[PDB]
This record gives structure tokens, C-alpha cells and sequence, in this order.
């Protein structure tokens, strides 16, 4: 799953 | 009189996101930005300079879109960018000599 | 992960035009990666961020560099290695340097784990003409896998 | 779905010094940028990118030096830079077809 | 002054499948602003010289194939919305890319106009950006800044032995 | 002469 930096 | 240099130059510096932004990173696959920049880098510096792989490192993000439903990330977008001082082409020569 | 090579033509060709670059090794790399955090804890976890760290080992040491690593360092700790880094004396006899950061960050600036900020700024001029002078006139690259910011680009339809 | 970009991509920007500096600007030949980009794109538009002419660029602009005895700016020094979204080569071709 | 060497058929052929589309007629759209006499309560000096850059920039633009507009000793309001006027126009749908040059005094991140107010870079490039351009969408855009970043003069370091 | 802007 994408997230954020 | 003698040639100098300004205080900085010659570097290049590869951003995986644009000023303001969020950088975007796959929980398994890890961060897109160096997923695609490894991806890249391994099957062209052979042949291409570091600049001209960083556009190519650019059209991969461009393409990219975010999957995590239910979350402010699902279809969401990054942009990569670089900024260069360099004077030269970078070119790595990955292998040579043998 | 494989590294294709360069031929010995191609290099004839293009060596003239661009930056000397046939060392062993190619130049000093440094992975820098920060993955666990809180300090003011909007700095989660950075889950994948491991992937990342021996992708771009992997891919430096490949590409002939000797690659130095750190892990989860403070801004402090960074702001130190970074300097004792870019003083290293090995820097005279290679051709070029690689700098990949890797941590959560607002524009302009890294986290350390510590939840404190290092300016960027700061970072390149650790390895300008002045503080540098064993890379003068070489290719630096730096690669910074961090956010700038909080907005999240929600991409627009395509006309 | 139908593919969407991201909200800024496919611009290049070429700044005639760095962030925190001045830039440089000669009373008759005009700024030491504008200048070097006009030499260099007139004579390499027809075989070079755009990304490879501002690099060209940068290299003029790094050996070149201030000229103001007797001013803070004498032997002065200036770094241009290029920051890029590009995600291909920019060729211009000029003259191609011809006129 | 100024002569622009052509690209040969040669040449076209064996590089256009890498690169943007770029053969309309005309290229683009070139704008070229710059502010060279000020008057507002920030004192700015006159740039000597601007009138160089100015002339040069309109010239290879045109022989590069660009329709140039100018713009010369605007204020920060003007600036904005013709620039905003500019990157609006019906004629970017049937170009292939467009150029903006921006010429005057300026600090990190900003511009002056001539009325010693500052319009903001970030708000320029987004009138030109996927969303509120769509006619520029994926079409090469660039962007030229001759100002100042900053006070601080480089001195320069001398190269070390 | 050199200016700076």
C-alpha cells in the first residue's frame, strides 16, 4: 500500500 | 590570475517529489522513486548519462498512481524532479575497463 | 539486480566530452536511510524504507562505488557523518561522490530520527569547492527520498 | 480509470545564479546568462537538447569571472543551475522542415 | 547578431522517437518580460544592460521559431495577470511547447516588478501547470530567470592543488 | 562593468 514520506 | 570556481558546482541532486509535496512509498516495493531510479540506472548507465537517466527516471513517476483505497493516497500522484550545476555529460562507464 | 556494462567503444566515444569518470572505485557512496522514528511522532514508521536502503547498496556497489551506510541517525548524528564523510581522504583519488538520503522531511530539510530537522543546504555545502576541496571541479549526485511538504498531489484528468 | 498526471510535469527552469546569490549582469553585454544561452543555443539547437545546452551552459558560467575593479564585485563569481520535470529529450529543431 | 544553426533531416530522423513533439509552426509561444527601471518605495537600481538581454532573447526566440510577445517594466499585479493572460491564450492548443522568460531583480523564490513588489515563482509556473493549462499538458515547457537569489556575492574559492 | 540584480 502506498504512503507518503 | 589564475582560473576559480564558484563556491558550488557540479552537482546534480535527484528529488523524488516536487517543492510542497509528499514523496510516495509501496509498503512492500518501497519507495517509487528509487524503485524506479535503480530500474534505470542498472540497465542504462551503460549507455546513458546520469541527467538524461533522471528524465527517464521523471517519465517513470509521471506514469505512476497511487493504490490505497479508503485513503487520501488511493490514485494520488508524485512528481520527481533534479536540479543540476553540472558542466559536463555524467556518464558512469559502468564495467570499463573489464 | 544487474548492472549492464558499458562498451569499450562507447566508452572511445564519450569519455572526451564528459566528466573524467574511470577510478576504482568510481567514488565514495553514502546511504543515509531513516526508518524508525518519533520524536514528534507525525514521523511514522517508514515501512518499505528497508527496501530502498539495500536497492540502492546494491545498485552503488554494482556501479563501482564503495558504499558507506548509515542507519537511523539523528539530525545531529547526520549533520556529523555527513561532514566526516565529505572529509574522507579517499575522495582525492576517485572521479565522482554519491549522496542518498532517505527519511521523512518538509521542504528544504530531513528529519533525523529524533524528529529534529538538517537544511539541505547545510548538506551540499558540506561538499561545495570551499569545504570540499578534494572533489573540486568532480560530479556530486545526491538523491533525496524525502517529502516536502504535506500536500498530497491529487493529479488531475488529462485533456 | 484513464491515466492522470501529476499536477506539475514537462517544465525545465534555468536560473542564471543559486539560491542565496546574486546574479551577474554586464552594463554592455548584457547578463553573463542570457548571454551564454544565446551563444550556446544559436550554435546548438540543431544538434543538442535542451537539458545539454543549459549544461553547456553552466560550464560557461562557471570559468567565467567578474570584471568591477574597485566594487565588491571584482573577480565575483556566479553558478547557473537547471532544475527539470522533463521525461524526454527536448529538441527544438530548428529548421526542420525547412521554413 | 545572433544566427541559428539548422537541425538536418538526418538528424530529425533519427531523434524525433525520443523526444517531445516540436515541429509546429510556430514552435510556440515565447514571452519575454523584463523590468529594467524601477520606482517604488523598495529602491531598486536600474539594470544596465537589460536592454541586451531583452533584444537577444526576442531575437532567438523568433529564429528559433517562436510567435515572442514582450513585455517590458510591469508591476508585480501586472506581471500576474499577464502572465495569467498569457498562459490562457487559444493559441497554446495548436503549438507544440512554449517559453517564458522572466528578466529583472528578485530575491530566493521571487521576482520584482517595477513597482518594488515581489510576485512569487511558484505562482507563475502554476499558471502554466497540468491543471490550470491544460492546453500545455505534456507539451515542453521552459522557463528562464535572469534575477537575483539573494545579496551575497560569490567570491569564489581558488582551485586547490 | 559587472552588476549584480
Amino acid at each position: 500500500l502506498d504512503e507518503s514520506x | 590570475p589564475k582560473m576559480r570556481l564558484p563556491t558550488r558546482s557540479d552537482m546534480i541532486c535527484g528529488y523524488a517529489c516536487l517543492k510542497g509535496t509528499a514523496a510516495m512509498r509501496n509498503t512492500k516495493r518501497g519507495s517509487w522513486y528509487i524503485e524506479a531510479l535503480a530500474q534505470v540506472f542498472s540497465e542504462r548507465a551503460c549507455d546513458m548519462h546520469v541527467a538524461d537517466m533522471l528524465v527517464k527516471v521523471n517519465a517513470l513517476i509521471k506514469d505512476r498512481e497511487g493504490y490505497a483505497p479508503g485513503t487520501e493516497f488511493h490514485r494520488c500522484k508524485e512528481m520527481s524532479e533534479y536540479c543540476s550545476t553540472l558542466c559536463r555529460h555524467l556518464y558512469l562507464f559502468p564495467g570499463h575497463p573489464p | 539486480l544487474q548492472v549492464k556494462p558499458c562498451t569499450p567503444e562507447f566508452y572511445q566515444t564519450h569519455f572526451q566530452l564528459a566528466y573524467r569518470l574511470q577510478s576504482r572505485p568510481r567514488g565514495l557512496a553514502l546511504v543515509l536511510s531513516n526508518v524508525h522514528f518519533t520524536g514528534e511522532k507525525e514521523l511514522e514508521f517508514r515501512s518499505g524504507g528497508d527496501v530502498d536502503h539495500s536497492t540502492l547498496v546494491t545498485l552503488f556497489k554494482l556501479l563501482g562505488y564503495d558504499v558507506h551506510v548509515l542507519c537511523d541517525q539523528t539530525a545531529q548524528e547526520m549533520q556529523e557523518k555527513l561532514q566526516n564523510f565529505a572529509q574522507l581522504p579517499a575522495h582525492r583519488v576517485t572521479d565522482s561522490c554519491i549522496v542518498a538520503l532517505l527519511s521523512h522531511g518538509v521542504e528544504g530539510a530531513i528529519y533525523g530520527v529524533d524528529g529534529k530537522l538538517l537544511q539541505l543546504q547545510e548538506v551540499f555545502q558540506l561538499f561545495d569547492n570551499a569545504n570540499c576541496p578534494s572533489l573540486q571541479n568532480k560530479p556530486k549526485m545526491f538523491f533525496i527520498q524525502a517529502c516536502r511538504g504535506d500536500e498530497t498531489d491529487r493529479g488531475v484528468d488529462q485533456q
